[PDB]
RNA sequence: CGAUGUUGGAUCAGGACACCCAAAUGGUGCAACCGCUAUUAAAGGUUCGUUUGUUCAACGAUUAAAGUCCUACGUGAUCUGAG
């Protein structure tokens, strides 16, 4: 990984591109013919959004996603898991990938609400005062339809409007 | 803004940015040209 | 070994299956519980109420404990101590205390 | 190997026991089972048996109410041939889905051959004069179950 | 709030009603079974 | 077995006191759970006609869980009967103003709608956190299971599950992050 | 149709927002004052008089404004009977 340092001296400036080890590929993937990282270690329609131990393996430490071309996955997985990455950071998973401000941190707000599965943003949402009768239901939303075709062992599908 | 069913771009500095769940028409050059997704 | 379930619950559970295979045959012998999972019998005596000068006054301080309050406090204690509502303990009217049977019958 | 949550089924895996040391252990079982029936070391015994279209657990001493006649007179014994279970405070014998004969022998007598007390059937239609009004008086039989016997023919 | 005009099932608007998926393997089973007879139906 | 008949009956329509830990659980999936337990369908015994009902204890309700966006969505309405008392107020905002409020709610709607649904109410106690009088801690007989299996966080996960778990893919050393 | 008593007005108004005023903004062929449109918001207001039974309508004087409707064209076991 390549990282970007600056010294001041002297009303001098000097920036300086400073490379570091990296980890790289396991040895042995299961599927090794596939062109896609995902889809030949044999993950796919296998993470959801609490396998942070894989959706942390590639987004940038202040949360943002990484790039496809520089990833590699397939549009599909890409975007799922984007939207694994999104959906993780709003139920609260990865708590270390976000930016420090410590004049920021010092004047707490309230509590943070518990939540999971959320598709929407929560400040963009408004409340459904009307709800509907049962021949016109106005439900709500959990999960993502990116994530509809993941594996079901008890055979029910998943719902995604409740 | 002028709110509108279909956003379409007026000129080629027109935007396209979705905020608070919908989607905008923003343009700096020409301010008449904003759009919102009803 | 083997059980389909646990053998930690009141019984052990031993299925098999005859040499016909028409008969299904289940020993299931009861289970006690452990000393060790067991705790002392907590034991409750206090006589606070005794005075060295009259052991007859003492008993009578102790005995003649009484308490009086209306109706509706006592039947908000009521429900708070037995947590059910205060609408269990008001009284009924003639038409439903006499249509009540005198012998209700007896099974056992 | 990968550790996702939906790469593993979210149930416990099961593991069975090799056929030929459960059927060992089965003989085991059921031997120990045909040697305390033979000692006799069952306190009292109930049975789940099939009478007139109903299963009925009776015990010992029992009584039960069958809503239709027998062709029986009063005071003679009847053994109940349809026992789906046996059980004790130890053991546990069920039937697929019928005991042995020569394993189970329920014997009951005849009570009390009676009819049941009148019940109303009434059918009515709103605004078109249909009443049908009729009374029902089904005959009864009363039976007590007396023992309950088991032999130590148990292979 | 979200009335129905007229009755619930007869009149022009009608109550949206959807088909569930208990429904469509009630159908699917009758037709495997109307299949089966047509092919016995058959020599 | 050969118990007295008092006793035997004493045993068997006795009260039992469960505990439920709220803290990042469904309150639908708790109230289901609790609402089971506080009418008695649990036991062979249960009668409608009969009082066969327990008493559930739920802990860590302030720190409860929403699937989805329903803390935005979920609204609860009220009425005071007054012309203009017409109230809608969002879940967060409810959860806000008071804890017990949401699992009380979810609870009361997934009991029956009988008479009795007020009686094996006041057998249900809600506490915020985790701060119970000792008289309630005392009658507790057993600790029910969560109804949902809370994920871990990235830095609760283990150095050695960490580097267990493979690398999918390998960056390359010129980019930067 | 073995009766669901009518316009208008008086008293009291409940509600909707498709907002007249009051509040926060976007665009203007918005220089400022006046304006023209659109977004969000319904806790509170929305006049007194001449003619007409009038709802309307014209006119006089003002107002921050003198909103559009639903409520059995709200309300006659509360009132009037001008039509
Ligand atoms: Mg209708
Ligand atoms: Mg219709
Ligand atoms: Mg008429
Ligand atoms: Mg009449
Ligand atoms: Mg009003
Ligand atoms: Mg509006
Ligand atoms: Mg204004
Ligand atoms: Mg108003
Ligand atoms: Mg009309
Ligand atoms: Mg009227
Ligand atoms: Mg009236
Ligand atoms: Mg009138
Ligand atoms: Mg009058
Ligand atoms: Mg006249
Ligand atoms: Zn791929
Ligand atoms: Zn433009």
């Amino acid at each position: 990984f390549r990282e970007v340092v600056e010294i001041l001296d002297g009303k001098t400036t000097i920036i300086e591109g400073r490379i570091t080890e990296t980890p790289q590929e396991s040895p042995n993937p299961p599927n090794p013919t596939g062109q896609c990282p995902i889809c030949r270690w044999n993950l796919k329609h296998k993470y959801n959004y609490e396998d942070v131990l894989l959706l942390s393996q590639f987004i940038r430490p202040h949360g943002g996603m990484l790039p496809r071309r520089i990833t590699g996955l397939c549009q599909e997985e890409h975007l799922k898991i984007e939207e694994c990455v999104k959906m993780a950071h709003r139920a609260g998973l990865l708590p270390n990938h976000r930016p420090k401000l410590p004049e920021g941190f010092v004047p707490k707000s309230k509590p943070r609400l518990n939540r999971y599965l959320t598709r929407w943003s929560p400040r963009s949402v408004k409340p459904i005062y009307n709800k509907g009768h049962r021949w016109n239901k106005v439900r709500m939303p959990v999960g993502s339809p990116l994530l509809k075709d993941n594996v079901s062992y008890s055979g029910r599908p998943l719902l995604l409007y409740h | 803004f002028k709110t509108k069913g279909v956003l379409k771009k007026r000129c080629r500095d027109c935007y396209l940015v979705k905020r608070r769940g919908r989607w905008f028409i923003y343009c700096k050059t020409n301010p008449k040209h904003k759009q919102r997704q009803m | 070994t083997y059980s389909s379930l646990p053998d930690d619950y009141n019984c052990k559970v031993e299925l098999a299956l005859t040499s016909d295979g028409r008969t299904i045959v289940c020993y299931h012998p009861s289970v006690d519980i452990p000393y060790e999972h067991t705790k002392p019998i907590p034991r409750p005596d206090p006589v606070h109420n005794i005075e060295e000068t009259h052991d007859l006054v003492l008993k009578t301080r102790l005995e003649e404990k009484g308490e009086h309050l209306e109706q509706g406090p006592m039947i908000e204690q009521l429900s708070k101590m037995f947590f059910t509502t205060k609408h269990r303990w008001y009284p009924r009217g003639q038409y439903h205390r006499r249509r009540r049977k005198p012998n209700p019958p007896k099974d056992r | 190997v990968p550790k996702t949550s939906l790469g593993s089924p979210p149930w416990p895996d099961i593991v069975l026991p090799d056929p030929v040391e459960e059927t060992r252990h089965h003989a085991e079982v059921v031997g120990q089972v045909n040697e305390l029936i033979a000692a006799g070391r069952y306190g009292r015994l109930f049975a789940v048996v099939h009478f007139a279209g109903h299963q009925w657990k009776v015990t010992a001493e029992d009584l039960i109410l069958i809503e239709n006649e027998l062709d029986v007179a009063c005071g003679e014994r009847i053994r109940l041939e349809k026992v789906l279970l046996v059980g004790a405070d130890n053991f546990t014998l069920l039937g697929k889905p019928l005991l042995g004969k020569e394993l189970v022998r329920v014997e009951a007598t005849v009570i009390e051959k009676t009819e049941s007390w009148p019940k109303i059937n009434m059918k009515f239609q709103k605004r078109k004069n249909y009443q049908r009004k009729r009374i029902t008086v089904n005959p009864q039989t009363v039976l007590r179950i007396n023992s309950i016997e088991i032999a130590p023919c148990l292979c | 709030r979200n009335r129905i005009p007229g009755r619930q099932w007869i009149g022009k608007h009608r109550r949206p009603r959807p088909v569930s998926a208990q429904a469509k393997q009630n159908m699917i089973r009758r037709l495997e079974t109307e299949a089966e007879n047509q092919y016995w139906l058959s020599r | 077995s050969s118990f007295s008949k008092a006793p035997q009956q004493w045993a068997t329509f006795a009260r039992v006191w469960y505990l439920l830990d709220g803290k990042m659980q469904p309150p639908g999936k708790l109230a289901a759970m609790a609402s089971v337990k506080l009418q008695g369908l649990h036991k062979p015994v249960y009668h409608q006609l009969s009082d066969c009902g327990d008493h559930v204890v739920i802990m860590n309700t302030r720190h409860i869980a929403f699937s989805g966006n329903k803390w935005e969505q979920k609204v609860y309405s009220s009425h005071t009967g007054y012309p203009g008392g017409f109230r809608q107020v969002t879940a967060a905002q409810l959860h806000q103003k008071d804890p017990v409020a949401i699992v009380k709610l979810a609870i009361y709607g997934m009991l029956p709608k009988n008479l009795h649904r007020r009686t094996m109410m006041q057998r249900l106690h809600l506490f915020p956190d985790e701060d119970i009088p000792e008289d309630i801690l005392k009658n507790l007989v057993e600790e029910l299971p969560q109804p949902r299996k809370v994920p871990r966080r990235l830095d609760e996960y283990t150095q050695e599950e960490i580097e267990a778990f493979p690398r999918v893919w390998s960056p390359p050393e010129d980019y930067r992050l």
